[PDB]
DNA sequence: GCCTATCGATGTATATATCTGACACGTGCCTGGAGACTAGGGAGTAATCCCCTTGGCGGTTAAAACGCGGGGGACAGCGCGTACGTGCGTTTAAGCGGTGCTAGAGCTGTCTACGACCAATTGAGCGGCCTCGGCACCGGGATTCTGAT
DNA sequence: ATCAGAATCCCGGTGCCGAGGCCGCTCAATTGGTCGTAGACAGCTCTAGCACCGCTTAAACGCACGTACGCGCTGTCCCCCGCGTTTTAACCGCCAAGGGGATTACTCCCTAGTCTCCAGGCACGTGTCAGATATATACATCGATAGGC
């Protein structure tokens, strides 16, 4: 029968790791599973976007980054952008 | 009749006369001024009154020498009813109503700007001839100059020069062609570059190029007319760079620091290296906020470029050994600093410069003439043309140029006409520079040309 | 698993699940889904420390969509980014304009 | 039945909107602004609804045409 | 006695901007919608959801434009919105046709 | 002598400026201008040519716009005169922040 | 005297009279000065703004001219759109 | 090099409407990006029905759909039938 | 007619949008009659806009179109203006317009 | 205090003149389009399950409606004098024609690091049923107010 | 002025259950090796972009003046608010069909990709005349004065 998959657990574990005190409700987590799925439907945009401009067949790293530099006002941008290298730094040394 | 004066104007007039007699344009290249003015007025008055063809003929010459363009026809021939087209807008307009509608002139006297806005008339009144001298925008086929002149309604024109070809062969079939397009203009469509392959044929048979050439053009040279045969004589001046400048020098190759910031030589463009490496040897606080203290006067301004350090001393030294100057520099920002330096000493100076309008530059004439004034400050481009500045002994060149026909029609405002006197001419050079490297490139652009190009007469 | 290899609580595979769906480019270098998913935990973990603090405000520990539109309204790249964007039930930010109060 | 749109109701959301007065004359307006909105709403979900060859509007059809319509509502659909 | 005029108008305000919920009959409201639907398209049934989220999004826009007008109005130097600042807001918008 | 009335010239200036399209900034100082901006964001920057162009339709264009709206906002404030804050209330109207 | 000379600034270069010029092209009748400077903050936020993205393409492309398309690009990411300077 | 444009369909069509008429470069310039940017506008959404609908493949029917979901109503009934008798004649083919 | 262009009667290159569609990866696949369909809508609003362009021109005593043509058409049909209404046509201008309030009497 | 003139002021429209560069047009050239071809599974059909929206029932209450006083704001009109539209003369630097340089955009060819691909493997995370205490929401308080003296 | 009292919070109590957890499982993410391509690298080409000068001037700037507009001020009045009133049907909890959705098995047509052939489309060069532009009208409309009456 019938079924479908969620980010919900993962925004659960997140708020666990900012407020492990704190809940939250099903509204608020259908909210943020719509608002993380634009978040992506926004950048994927854009990053195709880049490499048709840039005839490329392959989106990377580069596309993203530039992307959210794209997206994101402020510092929020550097954090996020500097998590992300970051986490491609973990991941790249990882193995 | 006008008057004689030299040995070399009857036999060119002959010339011309054949030449324009055979039916053609035609080129003279003899050396700089040598009064050509002369000979071609000569011709005038040969058609005017031994043709007898009084078909009005027009003249275009650069806005420094129109004044005295008027003074070289006014010494020999007011017989001729010369007339000159300028001033505002207004005068321009009045002039039309007054004499384009009325034909009284013989001589029509104008500048390029003018006759470009103007060109409806010189399209639609007919002419007898144009004739156009320093002509050597006529290098570029992209002018718009010429392309109007082109158009302009003449029986036959005169070209003139004493500073052919200023870098390469295109040049040349430009100035070759504008003359006589209608047999030359598969030559500026590239014809003659396979004709002569691009002058690769060169010094094998150089005769063969100038044997395309020497049925219609006569150049003579002034060493070979030899007369008053005064001194030239070249020296350069290899000096090194201040440490200041010295500093910003490794700054423009690599980086300008915050220090560079409150002085301001960052916080500003880069995107011509030459152009801000050139200034630092040239002077630093040709960099606006690189002087220290824009308050001053001082030894700071004489010392920051090694050339004011040496010029200054060569300059009095100069003075104090009765030679006075011409100093030519690439930009007005060092004649200022130099005239600064003139202010600092409390030095005697004349200039000219481009926003100096051409009675002011006339009379400035009459003024470093007739009295001791140190320096004659110029603008290489307005002022490198025509001018008899006999009344210095030597000259310098600040700064180097890039095309040392620059440097020739420069130095060629000695002699011209005469001089009588030892002349010394110096270069000065950044020693260790870019200076250096700019001097040996167009010292190749001379190499390139003479060895081949100096045929002619010389043939 | 590439999550864990990241160091990431989101899930790389179904992100990259997502970009190869997403016909977004004939192609996709890994390094791009990575990049992506630390993005979007980043910014999931800052909403969420606002929304925290409201509820904590409220004396709540249930995030409720109350918190989560005065959140965005008091993070201004955040209300600039969802402008265009409007949360069910979140309402307003309590203010008005001098004009209107009494003396 | 557009004045099912109560007065009071208007009121209301004007209270929420920092209205601290209201001419009548505005009650009317709005629910001709209201119906010109909620129509190109309309339009667009049906649109969704009929290419989904469905008989049944779905939210998602709405916040498609929301999206559409330069909007969007998190917390519905997904 | 009575309340002073336009004094518990700011308590309603403070009221229904620190309160959150919807403002709207949805009866009346959901037969608005239908029997406006009906000229799209014959017996178009409707999610439940579909309703309220459609209600939701509407006092929204409306609230927002409503809030323009207030501005409208303040700029005017008045306190009482009149259509004409709708229109222009609207306008200003340039949602309006 | 002679003087026409205020704003009598003006109208024909607007009506002119209607039927005409070219640009109205001088180029030279909005050149200027942008390669300023550019080097706050990058120190070291090129341009091709055509995109100032590009640059120019697009700010006088969109300048030209806001300024109608500032009209209709000093118009429906019964003010000939505009005023900085009737740019304001427009931006904010135009819920451009 | 000569040593240097002080230049105005190219944002007060956004001149008084075009300004005017322009804002009678937005058929404004009368104008209060403080316009002027109004205007030419508002035109300095709306020129970053765009100016920011178009770079950022320009260096994605590790290009060293800013190139038109970058503007295009800019302009409709930025929600703006204008035709003929290609597309 | 070389480069595609629409300018000479464009240029046909406007012999249609108003032959022994003209066209600026500027305005076929603009007239193909304005092409370009319809052609934009209509591909996005028919993805998205597309996705929305499951379908891995673009068809004239998101096409259609698309076109109402994009023009006022007599323009898109107008594009809607000629769409329609385009394809209808081109099949028949 | 090899031509697929005139096997739909059309102007517009069907062969052209077709591999334009293939490449444009808005879905992994496309059927044949996407690319007629559009095709057709392209060129009929190409002609409804040149038409009333041409007029402009013409009215205005110039046979060939220039943009403040193309920008006065698209601001006189309010369809276009709305279709186009984020969209800015270089030098186009503006349609004339003062507010009466500024007229003087 | 008009309201009609009046000259006439200075305007732009509309006149016919010659003029050019941009544009319709023809060229050789060629790659993307068209004419074939197959492969296979995406999309379609009929199929059943059951959920959901539909329409419906009831009673209770709150919301809507209506009647009212009025005072407060909306509004009109008035005098005040600011600052800004206008026409002036003066200056600047915009615009333009050059001059000259080369950095880097754009192309080229080479390759091989990278990712798409397919197979099998495993538990991730999903759904179903579970229990709970943070949530509402309750009654009844105390607080903290306006607003009349 | 202050005190009245109206209606706002704060509090403990009742209690409900959506939220939070655990289990069964499956399928997609992981691990793993292969194919071959993109696109990264390196190189060469020459454009168009950068820089200063020489020169014209339309333009900006600044000046002085008067206008009417923006403005603060006034009073008028009436339509709004706040309110008790009566009336209404939204509400909510309830019922129960059965339409429509969501469901799966079998299926062919359709398109992806195949290669072959080759001209529609293009880059390029062409001629030429439409809009360009000269400056001349015409007669506008805009004016003032300030007509008369």
């Amino acid at each position: 029968k019938t079924r479908k998959e969620s980010y919900a657990i993962y925004v659960y574990k997140v708020l666990k790791q900012v407020h492990p005190d704190t809940g939250i409700s099903s509204k608020a987590m259908s909210i943020m599973n719509s608002f993380v799925n634009d978040v992506f439907e926004r950048i994927a945009g854009e990053a195709s976007r880049l490499a048709h401009y840039n005839k490329r067949s392959t989106i990377t790293s580069r596309e993203i980054q530039t992307a959210v530099r794209l997206l994101l006002p402020g510092e929020l941008a550097k954090h996020a952008v500097s998590e992300g290298t970051k986490a491609v730094t973990k991941y790249t040394s990882a193995k | 009749t006008g008057i004689h004066l030299r040995s070399y104007q009857l036999e060119g007039v002959n010339w011309l006369a054949q030449r324009f007699h055979c039916q053609n344009g035609c080129i003279l290249g003899d050396e700089m001024g040598l009064g050509k003015t002369c000979q071609t007025i000569a011709l005038f008055i040969y058609l005017a009154g031994r043709l007898n063809d009084e078909g009005p003929f027009l003249i275009l010459c650069p806005l420094s020498v129109l004044s005295n363009w008027k003074e070289e026809m006014q010494r020999f021939a007011p017989g001729l009813s010369c007339v000159t087209y300028a001033g505002d807008k207004e005068e321009r307009a009045c002039l039309q109503q007054d004499l384009k509608q009325e034909s009284r002139f013989h001589v029509l006297l104008t500048t390029y700007e003018i006759c470009l806005k103007d060109a409806s008339f010189l399209k639609s009144f007919p002419w007898s001839v144009l004739v156009v001298d320093e002509a050597h925008r006529l290098k570029n086929q992209s002018s718009l100059l010429h392309k109007t002149l082109s158009e302009f309604s003449v029986v036959f024109s005169l070209l003139l020069t004493g500073t052919p070809i200023q870098n390469s062969l295109q040049e040349l079939y430009s100035l070759l062609s504008f003359v006589e397009p209608d047999l030359f203009s598969k030559e500026e469509v590239g014809d003659f570059i396979q004709r002569y392959q691009d002058i690769e044929k060169e010094s094998e048979s150089a005769s063969e190029l100038h044997k395309l050439l020497q049925p219609f053009l006569l150049r003579r040279v002034k060493a070979e007319v030899a007369t008053e045969l005064p001194k030239k004589t070249e020296v350069v001046i290899y000096h090194g760079m201040s440490a200041l400048q010295k500093k910003y020098y490794k700054a423009i190759l690599m980086k300008d620091l915050d220090a560079f910031e409150n002085e301001t030589a960052k916080k500003v463009k880069l995107q011509n290296i030459l152009s801000q490496l050139r200034k630092c040897v040239d002077h630093p606080y040709l960099f606006d906020g690189v002087e220290p203290e824009p308050f001053e006067v001082g030894d700071h301004l004489t010392e920051a470029s090694g050339k004011l350090h040496l010029l200054d001393k060569l300059l009095a030294f100069l003075y104090s050994g009765g030679h006075r100057v011409l100093l030519f520099s690439q930009m007005t920002q060092m004649l200022d600093i130099l005239q600064d330096y003139m202010d600092y000493r409390g030095y005697s100076y004349e200039r000219v410069d481009g926003s100096v309008r051409g009675e002011e530059r006339h009379l400035a004439i009459k003024n470093f003439g007739q009295q001791p004034i140190f320096v004659f400050l110029l603008s290489t481009r307005a002022g490198g043309v025509g001018m008899n500045l006999t009344a210095a002994d030597t000259v310098i060149f600040v700064d180097s140029d890039f095309n040392p026909q620059n440097d020739l029609q420069a130095a060629a405002r000695a002699h011209r006409i005469g001089q009588n006197k030892s002349v010394k001419v110096i270069r000065l050079i950044g020693r260790d520079t870019v200076e250096e490297i700019v001097y040996r490139k167009a010292a190749s652009k001379l190499q390139l040309t003479n060895m081949i190009i100096e045929g002619g007469h010389f043939t | 698993t590439r999550s864990s290899r990241a160091g990431l609580q989101f899930p790389v595979g179904r992100v990259h699940r997502l970009l190869r769906k997403g016909n977004y480019a004939e192609r996709v270098g890994a390094g791009a889904p990575v990049y992506l998913a630390a993005v979007l935990e980043y910014l999931t973990a800052e909403i969420l420390e606002l929304a925290g603090n409201a509820a904590r405000d409220n004396k709540k520990t249930r995030i409720i969509p109350r918190h989560l539109q005065l959140a965005v309204r008091n993070d201004e790249e955040l209300n600039k980014l969802l402008g265009r964007v409007t949360i069910a039930q979140g309402g307003v930010l309590p203010n008005i304009q001098s004009v209107l109060l009494p003396k | 039945n557009i004045q099912g749109i109560t007065k009071p109701a208007i009121r209301r959301l004007a209270r929420r909107g920092g209205v601290k007065r209201i001419s009548g004359l505005i009650y009317e307006e709005t629910r001709g602004v209201l119906k010109v909105f909620l129509e190109n709403v309309i339009r667009d979900a049906v649109t969704y609804t009929e290419h989904a060859k469905r008989k049944t509007v779905t939210a998602m059809d709405v916040v498609y045409a929301l999206k559409r319509q330069g909007r969007t509502l998190y917390g519905f659909g997904g | 006695h009575r309340y002073r005029p336009g004094t518990v108008a700011l308590r309603e305000i403070r009221r229904y901007q620190k309160s959150t919920e919807l403002l709207i009959r949805k009866l009346p409201f959901q037969r608005l919608v239908r029997e406006i639907a009906q000229d799209f398209k014959t017996d178009l049934r409707f999610q439940s959801s579909a309703v309220m989220a459609l209600q939701e999004a509407s006092e929204a826009y409306l609230v927002a434009l409503f809030e323009d007008t207030n501005l409208a109005a303040i700029h005017a130097k008045r306190v009482t919105i009149m259509p004409k600042d709708i229109q222009l807001a609207r306008r200003i918008r340039g949602e309006r046709a």
